[PDB]
RNA sequence: UGUAACGGGGCUAAACCAUGCACCGAAGCUGCGGCAGCGACGCUUAUGCGUUGUUGGGUAGGGGAGCGUUCUGUAAGCCUGUGAAGGUGUACUGUGAGGUAUGCUGGAGGUAUCAGAAGUGCGAAUGCUGACAUAAGUAACGAUAAAGCGGGUGAAAAGCCC
RNA sequence: CCCGGCGAGGGGAGUGAAAAAGAACCUGAAACCGUGUACGUACAAGCAGUGGGAGCAUGCUUAGGCGUGUGACUGCGUACC
């Protein structure tokens, strides 16, 4: 028997419009440009949750570099300080703690000052 | 009332009458009706004998007072184009359009 | 000669924004008849300046 | 009063009082925890370890949602080399409200 | 398809893609690359197969209680106002009435009541059994059964 | 959680003064270039111009190691065609005494809008004085 | 074509040779989740596993297990003018093909389940047909024999009529 | 009836259950071209996305948190077959 196959393309091409709906000119509106736009969004989308992790993660370590060195140590310093005295601390909080509670980030240099 | 008024088929192409289109928005009708008297374009005939329409319809059926009317959403759509066969040179066919609008205004307060 | 590519409807737009037609703005009005008209022009009726000079 | 604690293989700096979202744990919906896993008490006094973890610090808390997460799509291809292979996501998540900081 | 051999426009030349039909199953009109022929789409059945399904679906009514055996089964005349009477007393409705002695006045008043299906021991069915919920057989037509299917 | 980034209209940005007089060239716009950037503030971000306002002082006075101050040469082409205009150190200091200092930080910032709004914030002056009391621009060293 | 033979700034250390201790640095490795593929076995029995070790980049290619479409059977059953299909949105849900429920539009059909059969799934073939873009309101308006003014007609006249 | 050239086309009134069923007439997708509304956009370089991300525009229950749209600036990033 034969089959007229008009319904589920376009259920499957406005799936994918739908996901490129946002991009700029053709890339939204005709399917042929979009489906490859999806794709490379869904390549940059994987490729970028592995640099999320060390973008932040530099970010951080400048922030407790540029903490440590107000009160007049260098980080590498700081890191084999606190490490030295057996300190668990990771940078993501270490960084917060440099912002907010710096009275706390403080205790933190001279009890890496000890080592 | 909003009272709308439009002109369907309108033998002009879209392009050109969405220029002249442009110096009636927001418009008193009195104040746009001496302009297209006094703009040089075909599509100023056009739309004019639209929106004196629009005064007109809006007048007699629903609203009246012609003084407080301004011109709100006047826009023009590309109509059903007619397909001619202008021949060229060394036997090729060319497809010419005769393309058509679709002239609408609304004329309230 | 020719398009290597085609252009978009930005593209299109942005050249188009100088076609955009000034209105005229600037109606006379007649001193005798009070009748609008283009400066320097006669009127529709046959006036100019509040002077007939036409049939 | 804000502290910090790992429990995911992960720290969270927290406060007395607030909710928190955290990796999935084999604990009921609605029962308390208890996490001996302290590495820092800010007060007036800056408690902090020279060890793993303080000495007597414990934080208590109360389980809120078991919930899974927002939905990740993965989309691996190579070009000119006719592979694509779509894979999707959610990973769980425990959500925790801190009663207590000792 | 009808249609001419001619190739539309010449190979080179032209900047069109290269045809030689309007038959061509990438054409508009004409084509479908494998159509399909009257065909015969019965399959072979071993006899012991065959006879053994009828054997084990006969064999499952007893255990659903579908299988209604009954003697002396023949209705008086020619009439259905009588036959879905009948039914209604014996307590039945979507029934597969089987008899040996095929009598006409049976099947005369059951061609229009459509839940009723009237057979002879002979024309016994796979599907037939299956198909309706109860099934009516006379001690002679279970007789020739059993002695036909053995 | 997030990590706080820093937020334009709350950033508290204070003014400073240098005096360029005997300093190292490269040694000195580096030290620019980290404050203008702001990466010596706790609270840095990578997309938000954090950092301070600069008004380096005796620009001309700078001081260069080696055979630099004859032999370091400054090309810059003219976009035409063939216009490639170079110049020494002395003569660099002789005509405009700021450029070498304002180049030398502008290498050492990013590329980009951030990067020329940090730049911005940089003052060179070849004298002494300066028209900024208004600010009382703390004195770094 | 332009510095153009450190990637740049720039550097007398920010070059080099040697010793030491730090740190940064990958999807490597460990940490905490979640999935699948195998092979041992506690002895359960047709399987959860108390577990255990383990693998899981992939073209040609080979081998598994699925989604969906139209059609036929269960079906004169079941859901539908107290709103079907189609169109269009949204919110959940599954590892994926996809599912589920519902507001708008639509105004009459649809089809569970488990089976069976295929004209069964398209972005490319200078593919085929239709529609609509682009250059573009750009070139051109077909002979360099030439028009001008008045009056008429008519809503309107460089082009019609006198 | 009304505007209009005793036109084309339209607007009211009226038939009908419905006239965005009015002869192009069931449904009415897409490309394509429009009109409003929100944000962005005239010192900024490049497969135009992606990870971060202030601001701004907006809805909910609460007296504090969430969602949608936009996306300044910034790390990475040379389409598909
Ligand atoms: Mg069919
Ligand atoms: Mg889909
Ligand atoms: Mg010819
Ligand atoms: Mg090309
Ligand atoms: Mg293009
Ligand atoms: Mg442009
Ligand atoms: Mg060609
Ligand atoms: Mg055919
Ligand atoms: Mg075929
Ligand atoms: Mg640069
Ligand atoms: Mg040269
Ligand atoms: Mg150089
Ligand atoms: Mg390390
Ligand atoms: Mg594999
Ligand atoms: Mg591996
Ligand atoms: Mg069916
Ligand atoms: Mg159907
Ligand atoms: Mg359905
Ligand atoms: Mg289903
Ligand atoms: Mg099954
Ligand atoms: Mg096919
Ligand atoms: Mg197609
Ligand atoms: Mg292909
Ligand atoms: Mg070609
Ligand atoms: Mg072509
Ligand atoms: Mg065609
Ligand atoms: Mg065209
Ligand atoms: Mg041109
Ligand atoms: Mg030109
Ligand atoms: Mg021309
Ligand atoms: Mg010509
Ligand atoms: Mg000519
Ligand atoms: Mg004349
Ligand atoms: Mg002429
Ligand atoms: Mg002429
Ligand atoms: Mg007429
Ligand atoms: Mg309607
Ligand atoms: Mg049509
Ligand atoms: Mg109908
Ligand atoms: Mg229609
Ligand atoms: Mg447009
Ligand atoms: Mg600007
Ligand atoms: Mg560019
Ligand atoms: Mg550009
Ligand atoms: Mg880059």
């Amino acid at each position: 028997a034969r089959v007229k196959r008009g319904v589920i393309a376009r259920a499957r091409h406005k799936k994918i419009l739908k996901q490129a709906k946002g991009y700029y000119g053709a890339r939204s509106r005709v399917y042929r440009v979009a489906f490859q736009a999806v794709i490379k969004a869904g390549q940059y989308a994987y490729r970028d949750r592995r640099q999320r992790k060390r973008q932040f993660r530099q970010l951080w370590i400048a922030r407790i570099n540029a903490a440590a060195r107000q009160n007049g140590i260098s980080y590498s310093k700081f890191i084999n300080g606190l490490k030295k005295a057996s300190v668990e601390i990771d940078r993501k909080i270490l960084a917060d703690i440099a912002v907010f509670d710096k009275v706390a980030f403080t205790a933190l240099v001279e009890k890496a000052k000890a080592a | 009332m909003e009272t709308i008024a439009k002109h369907r088929h309108a033998r002009s192409s879209a392009q050109k009458v969405r220029l002249v289109a442009d110096l009636i928005r927001g418009k008193k009708v009195s104040q746009a009706l001496d302009i297209l008297t006094y703009t040089n374009k075909k599509a100023a005939v056009l739309v004019k004998k639209v929106l004196e329409s629009a005064i007109a319809n809006a007048e007699h059926n629903d609203g009246a007072d012609i003084d407080d009317l301004k011109v709100t959403k006047i826009f023009v759509d590309e109509g059903p184009s007619m397909k001619r066969i202008m021949p060229r040179a060394k036997g090729r066919a060319d497809r010419i359009l005769k393309r058509t609008s679709h002239i609408t205004v609304v004329v309230s307060d | 000669a020719v398009q290597q590519n085609k252009p978009t409807r930005s593209k299109r737009g942005m050249r188009r924004s100088h076609d955009a037609l000034t209105a005229v703005t600037s109606l006379s009005v007649d001193k005798t008849s009070g009748e609008k008209h283009l400066r320097h022009h006669i009127t529709a009726d046959g006036y100019y300046r509040g002077r007939k000079v036409i049939a | 009063m804000y502290a910090v604690f790992q429990s995911g293989g992960k720290q969270h700096r927290v406060s007395e009082g607030q909710t928190v979202r955290l990796e999935k744990l084999d604990i009921a919906t609605g029962e308390t925890v208890e996490f001996a896993e302290v590495l820092m008490i800010a007060n007036g006094e800056e408690v902090k370890i020279g060890v793993p973890f303080v000495d007597g610090g414990v934080i208590k808390a109360e389980v809120v949602a078991h919930g899974r997460g927002e939905k990740v799509k993965i989309v691996k291809f190579r070009r000119r080399k006719h592979y694509r292979k779509q894979q999707g996501h959610r990973q769980w998540f425990t959500d925790v409200k801190i009663t207590g900081i000792s | 398809v009808t249609g001419s051999g001619k190739k539309p426009w010449r190979q080179k030349g032209t900047g069109r893609a290269r045809s030689g039909s309007i038959k061509s199953p990438i054409w508009r009109s004409g084509g479908v690359t494998f159509a399909a022929r009257p065909q015969d789409h019965s399959q072979k059945v071993n006899k012991k197969m065959y006879r053994g399904a009828l054997k084990s679906i006969l064999s499952e009514l007893v255990r659903q209680d579908r299988l209604i055996v009954v003697e002396k089964f023949s209705v008086e005349a020619p009439k259905t106002k009588l036959l879905a009477q009948k039914l209604k007393d014996m307590a039945l409705e979507d029934v597969l009435i089987i008899t040996g002695e095929l009598d006409e006045n049976l099947f005369l008043a059951a061609r229009n009541l459509h839940k009723v299906d009237v057979r002879d021991a002979t024309g016994i069915d796979p599907v037939s059994l299956i198909a309706f919920d109860k099934v009516v057989m006379t001690a002679d037509a279970v007789k020739q059964v059993e002695e036909m299917l053995a | 959680m997030k990590t706080f980034t820093a937020k334009p209209e709350t950033v508290k940005r204070d003014w400073y003064v240098v005096d360029a007089t005997g300093k190292t060239l490269g040694r000195l716009a580096t030290e620019l270039a980290r404050r203008l950037r702001g990466k010596h503030k706790a609270e840095y971000t990578p997309h938000v111009d954090t950092g301070d306002y600069i008004i380096v002082l005796n620009a001309d006075k700078v001081a260069v190691t080696g055979n630099k101050r004859t032999d370091k040469v400054y090309y810059h082409h003219t976009g035409h065609i063939g216009g490639i205009k170079q110049a020494t150190f002395e003569e660099m200091i002789a005509r405009r005494p700021e450029r070498v200092i304002e180049i030398a930080v502008k290498g050492m910032l990013p590329k980009g809008p951030l990067g020329r709004a940090m730049f911005r914030k940089l003052k060179v002056y070849a004298g002494n004085e300066h028209n900024h009391a208004a600010q009382q621009p703390q004195v770094l060293d």
